[PDB]
């Protein structure tokens, strides 16, 4: 399914949702994935207009995770997943992200899931 | 604050898209021309490198510890520095990919001239500092060359990636914004006009009735 959240915008993010109202985890990964992707496709515009880079290397990790939440999390065919195996796998991509660059979730939840 | 007007603004909008398209169609085929070319002098340029590059060392390597006290003899006999203000021939030209000078590495440095010393080793490696100049003039060229394709290949890239963004859909939006509210604008006309037609027959309706 092609879904794009950056031009996307919900009314509600933290409610109906939390520490077991839903998964301990999904209140946090919601913001995270959020401007982690954004950082992604921001650099593919300035690429253009100057030389053929715009990029550090500081750029090049945020860089691999609008490759990352591409094809393997987006897309998924039609495939039913379940709320446990979407957060779960959501720190596998978050794992080629400093960790020590993370300001939109919290540190307590470092050391539950990395 | 800054809105667009729908009347003044619709004619300049509608010639908009005719200078933009056209202009865009041969500044593609314009910057083309020159990478094409650009190809052909930058392999032409290590012929003379692999074969100079060798031939200079040739000597040089084989004149470091029989030298350390013939350096004083060698640099005598052979022609005197080249100049370090501008010893090289700087040329300007103006050529699109903006303004980029290029100059060409020929001095005198003399060849098979230097009276004493080593027998073979002297004169060879006096010889060899043509073989430094020459070899540089394509490296002289390409990499100033290299300079110029950089702004090309840059604005290129530029305009094609920002067409595609902010420009072409956004002249498009202005005719639609425009159009759309000339239209709308067309409502009330047919409103009045009908009220109107009801005042008409109205009035001829009470020299028949009431």
């Amino acid at each position: 399914p092609p879904i794009d959240p950056l031009p996307s915008l919900s009314r509600l993010m933290n409610n109906g949702v939390g520490k077991g109202k839903t998964r301990e985890d999904h209140k946090q990964v919601s913001d995270q994935l959020y401007s982690a992707y954004a950082n992604g496709v921001d650099i593919r515009k300035l690429v253009a207009i100057i030389g053929e880079d715009a990029l550090t290397e500081n750029d090049r990790r945020y860089l691999q995770f609008a490759d990352a939440f591409e094809r393997f999390f987006i897309n998924q065919g039609q495939q039913n997943r379940s709320i446990e195996e979407s957060l779960q796998i959501a720190w596998a991509l978050l794992s080629m992200l400093p960790q020590g660059e993370l300001k939109r979730i919290s540190k307590d939840h470092i050391g539950k899931y990395y | 604050s800054q809105v667009s007007p729908t009347r003044m603004n619709l004619l300049q909008r509608r010639g908009q898209l005719r200078l933009a398209q056209k202009g865009v169609d041969l500044l593609k085929k314009k910057r083309d021309a020159l990478v094409a070319e650009f190809f052909g002098l930058v392999r032409e340029a290590m012929e003379a490198r692999k074969a100079l590059d060798q031939a200079a060392k040739e000597a040089y390597a084989a004149l470091l510890l029989a030298q350390a006290f013939d350096g004083p003899e060698v640099v005598a006999g052979a022609a005197l520095g080249v100049p370090p203000l501008e010893g090289v021939e700087a040329e300007v030209e103006n050529v699109w990919g903006s303004k980029v000078p290029r100059l060409k590495a020929t001095f005198p440095d003399g060849a098979l001239l230097s009276p004493v010393g080593t027998p073979a080793y002297t004169l060879e490696a006096s010889r060899a500092f043509r073989r430094y100049a020459e070899a540089l003039i394509r490296v002289a060229n390409t990499e100033t060359r290299l300079k110029k394709i950089g702004e090309e290949i840059k604005k290129t890239t530029r305009r094609v990636n920002a067409l595609e963004q902010v420009v072409i859909p956004g002249i498009r939006a202005q005719i639609r914004f425009i159009q759309q509210v000339l239209e709308q604008r067309e409502r009330e006309d047919t409103f009045r006009l009908k009220r109107i037609k009801g005042k008409i027959e109205a009035r001829e309706a009470e020299e028949e009735g009431g």
